[PDB]
């Protein structure tokens, strides 16, 4: 018999983005190349297959830093981290490719799908 | 709000 | 030009109270008399103008453990909780005064909106 | 997906 307020989700994750922003209790520094990235582990585990993995690991669990696979684009790994705390994707022709393979490796299945459908719409 |  | 998914933050959010139901990450204990909650802080500060407030100062923000106001009532918090990591409030009749004066005491504006509003056509 |  509950009752729903329809824009606390959104609420919730803008002010998540808002304590990115101000790198207030990020606990976690991705590396991907030479660009670093800070995030709560939370946040990452709640949008990615991959950090659910790495963050329910009973020793991976406590790092401090994450180094992700040299072939990851860091501004593919950008955007799919601003969707994540955004919802939105900046999803261009000049950055499809490296977004849809990060997309996999991270195992973010909605953008693989829409990545796969806007490229099989250009072909 | 609204009844989900 | 970004593109957006409409059910990402409530899919955030799905998995932030799954996190909270297997006391994953967990960082903070809110103790209401009696009873404890296990909490994130970056969730508590997203819903609460008290919890922000808390959290963003520089010696708070370190505990582990956070007393409330011995007037505060462990049902009235546990369906605020509930609230903050679902987006559905079970407002009773049983429990409206409770939940409002938690409300007002945790700064959770809409809740108390809506509080105020049944209370106001019962009468 | 949506144009928001
Ligand atoms: N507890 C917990 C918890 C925290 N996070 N999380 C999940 N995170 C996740 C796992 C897989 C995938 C995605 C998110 C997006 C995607 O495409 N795949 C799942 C579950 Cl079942 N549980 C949890
Ligand atoms: N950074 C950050 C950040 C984390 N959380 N948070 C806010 N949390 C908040 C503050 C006040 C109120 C509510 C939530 C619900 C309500 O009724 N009042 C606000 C801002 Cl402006 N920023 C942040
Ligand atoms: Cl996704
Ligand atoms: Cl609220």
């Amino acid at each position: 018999s509950c009752i729903q307020f329809t824009r606390h989700a959104s609420d919730v994750l803008l002010n998540l983005n808002r304590l990115r922003s101000r790198d207030i209790l990020t606990d976690v520094v991705i590396v991907v190349s030479r660009e670093q990235f800070r995030a709560h582990k939370t946040v990452l585990m709640a949008c990615s297959g991959l950090f659910y993995s790495i963050f329910t690991d009973q020793l991976k669990c406590n790092l401090s830093v994450i180094n992700l696979d040299p072939e990851i684009n860091p501004e593919g790994f950008c955007i799919l981290l601003d969707f994540m705390y955004t919802s939105r994707l900046n999803l261009r022709e000049g950055n499809i490719m490296a977004v849809m393979a990060t997309a996999m490796y991270l195992q973010m299945e909605h953008v693989v799908d829409t990545c796969r459908k806007f490229i099989k719409a250009s072909e | 709000w609204v009844i989900p």
